[PDB]
């Protein structure tokens, strides 16, 4: 197995692993990625029992500076931006595992194209009447968000008292858990317990609690087009949602004590073109001046040393059946079709 | 959707190049339509159609 | 001395458009307007309605030339595709010829 | 208004106050009392961060364009 | 056809050509360079030299394509052929140490063996004889039987019978059935053997 | 713009690959092309026949023959067919009545 790195701690890489698959345990994998990996890697996950991710060095260099990153200045931004297909998102989650080892607080939005798009439940919200709420989106990652942070929902405690209704309020020294848990039993203040979330969490990091990783996939969302119409089919504004509002503020650099991780996506984008991956296209003047100063991280395909090693991890869990795929005449068609592409490679492997 | 910028701008090169100048909606534009080509019945065409 | 009687309508028809083409344009444009007030545009429905019919240029109907053929006429020679065709078969419509492709 | 600006001016701009606030932050991070806009925008290397952002907005957006802006960001942010 | 009889078809096999000059024949030496004089059709886009090219899986699929959306049809195609690798790999887990050495997991040896156990031997065709057809048992050649195979998988899927199925999920069903030797296809089969073997009483009614 | 992001569909990238793959030179040449009309699959036909008839000037003469019996030299003729006054289509004709 020269595919494999013996080494499944994310925090002893280097640049002498690039090219190898390290594993991820199934208690890290439910806890840490409940909804973070990708579809058509859960299948792989699935059928080859065992989740293996490559170590590259988008995320061997993203590691480097989350680990001589100083916690007393601004978070800083970094974006991953690459060609589709390309390992962004799972570069992103091999960050994700790093710090939940390191008993981070890991706030992971999986996609945030979803949150501007297909809503068929928008109610108009009560804390403010010119805002719409999201209560079956925002009540889907309350659920994952606990899950991965149960431990941390106890010690950290509000410093607010936060009216849910008049019979029922959250009073200052509670734990976190109980805003959670109100929004997802109700279902109906669960975008008002995000909002609450985001800011306990971004305010107490800054006193030095506990660390902070947001990590935003699809980041071009927030400040691009929406799908969604009012009842008299006006277009939706992305600043008129609570959900997206309060996103908003924890990308700013105005808190201290954790890292900013983001990583661009056109797969599930609004009115962007296919072939459109660079930050300022995705991003647009709004997101570009927002974001401004980020670190971007660029994505590349499948180098030749890393095409092998995927090709032997697949043959390795005999995944390629087909009689000509392990020989050198059939390794230069998968790199001619793919161009050494993950997605395209693993989609052209799946049915062989 | 136009800036003040923009909107007198646009006002002023329809000055310089002889267009409309004040706000008009599109019914009473067919007015600079009307007058500005010929009339169907005046056109050469219709009216010596037959030798 | 023309073909028939269809055709003399219609050259009586177009003479009379030519004579109010301009008296009905300048009473249109005061119709197709919303600036002026109801009161003189419903003054000039009425004006333009007295007018004689045959002034209308939609009643004026493109006839053949020879033929006084109201249906199968080609506009930009005036003529019947019988008339068309029998000219053109002959070879006597300059660059006129048949398709093959 | 800049919407109707046709070429891209740093000066008074967003982002010229988004990284002159963040250097005031890292200036209360250690506890220096260096806190005047003049000196700041003098240092070279918010000229090479200030060249970037007008390369990226003006001329064609390209990947050796991203580069340079990052490393930009890096000497201004210590990100080495 | 825009192609003259002088153009002949192309042969894409790319291990013909290399064969060595001493192993040529003497009758397939004159061929090769009889070839050189004629004029060769351009190949058309649906076969390549590549390694994974199938007749039988690429005949398939243009059997199933709608309107030349030849997209769609391949893509339900490997779809198909992947939702049978993968009920295969969860049938290959959960089994016993002595049952995974009788488990199939090619894709593609499932789909032409599952095509072959529903070829029929003999079919029933009408002949006029007496004023009345009679559906006489006849001997259907090797293409016919390779056809029928394909027609009847893909109308099965496409009865409306299955409220709201995705074909990838019914033919890759089928096609499991159909290895096990189970299954309408195969029972259609079936049935066209029990017709052509009851009514064997008219089989010189057919002259040929 | 790179082949794969210009062609998604990859039958257009498997027409790339096959003259290449015949003459089993594949990854040792770069190509730079540029097709202009047609469709999706049309373009990489007339690629296709651009870089096979291009690279037959760094093979063998017996190579190249192979390419020919092969149909990789050869321009499809196979153009639409007009339609006729009488018909519905090139050949389809109308609803006998
Ligand atoms: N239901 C509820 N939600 C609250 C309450 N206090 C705060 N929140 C949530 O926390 C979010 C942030 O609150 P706050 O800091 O006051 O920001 P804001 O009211 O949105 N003002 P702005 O949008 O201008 O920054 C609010 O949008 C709302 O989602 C409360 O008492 N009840
Ligand atoms: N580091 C890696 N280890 C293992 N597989 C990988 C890795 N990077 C990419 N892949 C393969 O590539 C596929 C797609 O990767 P990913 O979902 O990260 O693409 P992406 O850059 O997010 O594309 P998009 O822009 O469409 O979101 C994965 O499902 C996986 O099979
Ligand atoms: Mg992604
Ligand atoms: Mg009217
Ligand atoms: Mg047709």
């Amino acid at each position: 197995a020269i595919s494999r790195t013996n080494e499944n701690d994310p925090a002893k890489h280097g640049d002498q692993h690039e090219g190898q698959h390290y594993n991820i345990s199934p208690q890290d994998l439910e806890t840490v990625f409940p909804h973070g990996l990708p579809p058509r890697f859960v299948m792989q996950v699935k059928t080859f029992s065992e989740a293996c991710l490559m170590v590259r060095k988008p995320a061997l260099e993203l590691l480097h500076y989350l680990k001589n990153t100083s916690f007393a200045y601004p978070a800083i931004r970094y974006l991953l931006y690459g060609e589709k297909g390309t390992g962004k998102t799972l570069s992103l989650c091999h960050v994700i595992h790093f710090c939940a080892k390191q008993d981070w607080l890991i706030l992971h939005i999986p996609d945030a194209h979803l949150w501007v798009k297909n809503c068929r439940d928008l109610l108009q919200s009560s804390y403010n009447k010119q805002r719409f709420d999201q209560p079956l989106e925002a009540s889907t990652w309350l659920k994952n968000f606990k899950t991965t942070n149960e431990r941390f929902l106890n010690q950290i405690k509000v410093q607010e008292k936060y009216v849910w209704n008049k019979r029922e309020s959250t009073e200052k020294g509670s734990p976190l858990g109980e805003v959670v848990e109100q929004g997802i039993t109700r279902v109906r203040n669960a975008t008002d317990a995000v909002g609450i979330v985001l800011k306990e969490l971004k305010r107490q990091s800054s006193l030095g609690m506990f660390h902070l990783l947001v990590a935003v996939d699809g980041i071009n969302a927030l400040w691009g087009r929406t799908t969604l119409k009012r009842e008299d089919k006006s277009p939706i504004a992305p600043e008129e949602l609570a959900l997206v509002h309060n996103l908003r503020k924890m990308m700013k650099n105005d808190w201290h004590g954790g890292a900013i991780v983001s990583a661009l996506s056109q797969t599930g984008s609004l009115f962007k073109p296919r072939k459109a991956y660079l930050p300022q296209e995705l991003l647009g003047k709004e997101g570009f001046d927002a974001l401004d100063p980020f670190i971007p991280i660029l994505v590349s395909n499948y180098n030749p040393k890393e095409f092998e090693s995927c090709i032997q991890y697949y043959l390795e869990n005999n995944w390629l059946q087909h009689e000509k795929a392990p020989t050198e005449e059939g390794k230069k068609e998968l790199l001619f079709l793919s161009n050494a592409n993950p997605s395209l490679l693993e989609r052209h492997c799946a049915y062989l | 959707s136009l800036s003040e910028y923009a909107f007198r701008m646009s006002r002023l090169s329809a000055r310089l190049f002889g267009e409309v100048t004040r706000p008009t909606n599109s019914k009473s534009m067919k007015v600079v339509k009307l007058f500005s080509e010929l009339p169907l019945a005046k056109k050469k065409e219709t009216y010596d159609w037959y030798p | 001395h023309y073909v028939d009687w269809r055709m003399w309508r219609d050259v009586k028809r177009r003479k009379m458009a030519y004579e109010y083409a301009d008296e009905r344009l300048r009473i249109n444009s005061l119709r197709k307007n919303t600036i002026l007030p109801k009161i003189l545009q419903d003054v000039a429905d009425e004006e333009i309605a007295a007018l004689p019919r045959d002034s209308c240029p939609v009643r004026i109907r493109n006839r053949c030339v020879m033929t006084s053929r109201p249906r199968g006429v080609k506009r930009r020679w005036r003529l019947s595709r019988i008339v068309f065709r029998h000219l053109a078969d002959h070879g006597q419509l300059s660059g006129i010829q048949r398709a093959t492709w | 208004t800049e919407a109707d600006m046709e070429e891209y001016i740093w000066e008074n701009s967003s982002s010229e106050r988004n990284i002159l606030e963040t250097l005031l932050q890292m200036k209360a991070a250690e506890k220096n009392m260096e806190i005047n806009k003049e000196e700041l925008l003098g240092t070279k290397e918010i000229e090479e961060y200030k060249k970037s952002v007008v390369s990226l907005k003006n001329e064609e957006e390209n990947e050796n364009s991203i580069s340079q802006y990052k490393e930009s960001v890096k000497r201004l942010l210590n990100v080495t | 056809s825009r192609y003259s009889p002088e153009f002949k078809d192309p042969l894409i096999d790319k291990e013909y050509y290399r064969k060595p000059v001493e192993e040529l024949t003497e009758e397939e030496k004159y061929v090769r360079e009889l070839k050189k004089t004629q004029l060769i059709k351009a190949a058309p886009a649906g076969k390549t030299s590549s390694v994974f090219e199938d007749p039988v899986i690429s005949k398939f699929t243009n059997m199933m394509m709608i309107g030349g959306n030849k997209v769609l049809a391949r893509s339900l195609m490997i779809q198909t052929l992947e939702a049978v690798k993968r009920k295969q790999f969860e049938k290959y887990h959960a089994a016993s140490a002595e049952e995974q050495a009788t488990i199939e997991r090619n894709p593609y040896t499932i789909f032409h063996q599952a095509l072959k156990n529903c070829e029929p031997m003999i079919g029933l065709v009408p002949i006029l004889k007496g004023g009345r057809f009679y559906q006489v048992p006849v001997p259907l050649p090797d293409r016919r039987r390779r056809f029928l195979a394909m027609k009847w998988m893909i109308t099965e899927c496409r009865d409306k019978k299955h409220q709201r199925t995705l074909m990838p999920e019914k033919l890759s069903h089928k096609l499991l059935e159909a290895f096990h030797n189970q299954g309408p296809v195969i029972k259609r089969k079936h049935d066209l053997h029990k017709m052509a073997e009851a009514n064997r009483a008219l089989a010189h009614y057919r002259w040929w | 713009i790179d082949y794969q992001l210009y062609f998604p569909i990859t039958q257009d990238r498997e027409q790339l690959m096959f003259p290449f793959h015949f003459v089993d030179r594949l990854g040792k040449h770069d190509v730079t092309c540029t097709v202009s009309g047609g469709g999706r699959s049309a373009q990489a036909g007339a690629i296709r026949l651009a870089m096979a008839k291009a690279l037959c000037s760094f093979v063998t003469e017996d190579e190249v023959e192979w390419m020919r019996q092969a149909g990789l030299l050869t321009t499809d003729p196979r153009v639409r067919e007009r339609k006729k006054p009488g018909q519905e289509g090139a050949r389809r004709k109308f609803t006998w009545k």
